[PDB]
């Protein structure tokens, strides 16, 4: 949502469980699965963080017991800018094409 | 024709005193490429070769139901090992050949096995070994077991690091008899080869 | 993918962009008539009850799921555990109906009584949220009509082929951990 | 239709089960199928 | 029949070799989906309950041939005798859920609550010995869902169109006599 | 199937009565059916 | 048409200010199994994407004739590094894509270029680096340039931790020049990719 002066060029990375932590540079995360991309005429980039996992499905919720996530992490890094001090990147989500939900259960306090 | 070569990779193995080959469970392999790796998973030829482990000394003290065992993976320090410590899934099979050579004036009988989702077997369950994909080693007959087998589990990719589907397993059946010609000892060797290496989830670098 | 971000066009890339592959999925579950289509507890109960949708759980699975959208038809099936004989009568009448025989009357037979009822409202569709008046709250109008019993124990209401307009929001409880809400799943014993 | 799975037929008549409709469409199926995929200008793989 | 041993090549020979003639068999009853096909009782129970095979005895015969196998796969139907009503949720739920009516509910209906369940863990088939650690004991993820009622008196489950796969030893008695374990087969009184 | 011995369809569709199998075998009878039997070497009878 | 993703593997990029891709010294590869490695090299896949690395700050006081440079191969932490280590031989190309993010209201130019066989050039011979394979970047008109060679060599397999082939060159043409609306500076990074990755001669672990 920058200014037409502003400039950024930005990283977004899908870490997969097998780490400690997650990556804190562009450089160490891109040995993951990543894309980068620059500010322009378009202003939106979108992106699909693929279901790499060992089972064929995975819990919605999550475990007390679960220290470290189970599915991984994502990292967004900015590469550098131009002028962008003030500017933001606005983050939104969706459902992807072979996404899905199974097992009813109604589980919130009631 | 007692006499086999192995070929995995740009590693070769023959051997003059085999009985053939023994296929556990399914003579090829579960579909790669499901759900589970979004078709992001890819196949490392590199790694599938044979590697090197000493398992133990077969000596005239060790009485029937002795057991070693290897879980596999192990530590691996070439291509294979590589790839368990940089990406997060992973599933292969195995090409398992077992050696012990000693002459034929020995006598005795390994049992070689290899077992899926070990656990420690009582003394009874022992006598029941068999049940997995194995053959045996007799002095008399054979200096080689050769047992092939699928990568398996509740997952159809797997973290080693975690979990180990397969083990490695000889047993003694009957102790190993020496005479004065005979050897003393027999030195039992595997010579393991990963097979179908695939891999999903490029890990990110430690530096 | 790049767009224009602005013009709010629905833009649904996949892993095929960096070479992976789009899977098969199935969404029976997440159909509406289906996800609907169960019982739900009604709570705040007295003798004489008029059915109302909106009475169920905010945040319970059909309760949130109805308040997520605004308009809303459905016909209905109740489970009713009462003393005495339960009584019902459609959207509009009178309460003193409620005292009639000739409406439709359920004698007492245990453990509960479940019927299957009509919409009856003389509204194309209801609505779970209406900004206005009709002399904030709903209008008197949006209902499954009223029933009446010497005691009303329970009460279940389960909407049957239901359809739903127009989304509106669906929350998730707040997390406060900084990372993820993290709660008791199910596990084997020992 | 939805949760229901009796292979067999109901006992009563449908204008009896449920109420009926008369007449004078999914917005948010076609609003869906028809989202942008793929990318946007030239591609070198 | 003689033959090489070492190279571990099933061989089965038959009486013909010294002049005998092989029967006709019929081995429904060793049939796996026929013979896992029963009711067996847990056992260890507590109000809220997470069914997981590996609470069967180990000796009993659903038990044991299940534990006679690796990995598994199965359907399932239960019995419960409940005191209050019974709540089930599926593999991975959150414990908290089973508090809900939105969630499968039996109102209880005496003597004891029969229902049929299906699969719904996440792996494509299930395991009764696993060589690692999920986070020796099973992964969590292993179990058929959790129930929940007042009381759990009673639990009887019985494995539907069963699947087994890769098999492990099974055992008998041991016997200590020296020539035959000997126990008291049932025949007729006086 | 297993166990199961009702002349009658089931009440209820499969959907419901059971799970449903997706797709992307029997060893142990090979196995056992690809035994060696009679005898190895010459036979005087 | 300004627009422009690169994929190499599981990663991708997209720019949205390029001029276009540079093709150096030729479109293709020479032949990849020559007799040198008697069919014994194979190729590495997942080696090939992108990583990435920091060349320098564009400032104002840089002047004409500034000049940074990468050796190519560069410690490399990932894949790609680990073959290096573990082959004797290897080869492969390089997708090449460096951005200088300011602004439009910066102004200046630098002369992106991969050059073959470095050596430190002279002053004067820094006025016909246009001899190389290259882009240049000017803030008005781009922030990406993109270029892409192949391997080349007096030898057909190469050790890189005693040769690198490739070298990648930034160098002031113009000065960075800034106004009240400019950036202040600008920093300069490469992504690169490596293509083509073939090894041969597998040595041995270290332990």
């Amino acid at each position: 949502t920058g200014s037409t002066d502003s400039k950024a060029r930005y990283m977004v990375a899908y870490v997969p469980p097998g780490v400690e932590t997650p990556p804190d540079t562009p450089e160490k995360a891109a040995h993951c699965i990543h894309a980068e991309w620059d500010t322009g005429l378009n202003s939106k980039f979108t992106f699909s963080i693929p279901y790499v996992s060992a089972a064929d499905y995975a819990y919605t919720a999550s475990d007390v017991a679960e220290t470290t996530n189970v599915q991984g992490w994502v990292c967004i890094y900015q590469i550098t800018h131009g002028k962008a001090e003030q500017d933001t990147l606005v983050v939104s989500v969706s459902a992807g094409k072979d996404f899905e939900l199974r097992l009813p259960i109604d589980p919130r306090s009631q | 024709d007692r006499i086999l070569t192995t070929r995995n990779g740009h590693t070769t193995s023959t051997t003059q005193s085999s009985v053939g080959v023994t296929y556990g469970y399914s003579t090829q392999e579960d579909h790669v490429s499901g759900p589970n790796t979004s078709g992001l998973e890819t196949r490392v030829v590199q790694a599938e070769r044979f590697f090197k482990k000493h398992l133990f000394d077969w000596t005239p003290d060790k009485a029937f139901g002795h057991l070693e065992k290897l879980e596999l993976p192990t530590d691996h320090k070439g291509v294979y090992g590589f790839l368990v410590d940089s990406f997060a899934y992973m599933r292969n099979g195995w090409d398992v050949e077992v050696s012990a050579v000693g002459n034929q004036f020995n006598g005795g009988c390994l049992l070689v096995a290899m077992v899926p989702e070990w656990k420690e077997f009582t003394p009874r369950e022992k006598y029941q070994l068999t049940l997995f994909p194995h053959q045996f080693i007799s002095p008399r007959t054979n200096m080689t077991a050769h047992i092939v087998v699928p990568y398996l589990g509740v997952n159809r990719y797997d973290q080693y690091k975690k979990h180990k589907p397969w083990t490695l397993v000889v047993m003694v059946v009957s102790p190993l008899t020496t005479n004065t010609v005979s050897a003393g000892q027999i030195k039992v060797y595997a010579n393991i080869a990963p097979t179908h290496v695939h891999v999903a989830g490029e890990l990110p670098s430690k530096e | 993918t790049t767009t224009t971000g602005e013009s709010a066009d629905p833009v649904t890339t996949t892993v095929e962009n960096y070479g992976g592959e789009t899977q098969v999925q199935r969404r029976q579950h997440t159909d509406v008539t289906f996800i609907m289509d169960r019982f739900v507890k009604i709570q705040n109960l007295n003798p004489t009850h008029v059915i109302d949708l909106m009475q169920t759980h905010q945040h319970g699975l059909v309760g949130a799921l109805l308040r997520a959208a605004t308009y809303y038809f459905s016909d209905l099936e109740i489970v009713v555990r009462h003393d005495g004989n339960l009584t019902w009568v459609p959207n509009g009448a009178p309460e003193a109906a409620l005292s009639n025989t000739g409406n439709p009357t359920a004698y007492l037979k245990a453990p509960f009584t479940r019927l299957a009822l009509p919409y009856t409202a003389p509204h194309r569709v209801l609505a779970t949220v209406y900004n206005g008046t009709s002399k904030a709250q709903l209008p008197a109008s949006f209902n499954f009509g009223a029933i009446q019993a010497t005691t009303i124990h329970e009460l279940l209401v389960r909407m049957k082929r239901a359809e739903l307009y127009c989304p509106r929001p669906l929350l998730a409880v707040e997390v406060s951990s900084q990372d993820r809400h993290k709660q008791k799943i199910i596990a084997p014993a020992k | 239709s939805g949760n229901t799975g009796s292979i067999i037929n109901n006992y009563y008549m449908q204008q009896y089960q449920n109420s009926m409709d008369t007449q004078l469409n999914d917005w948010f199926s076609k609003l869906a199928s028809s989202a942008f995929s793929g990318l946007f200008g030239a591609l070198l793989a």
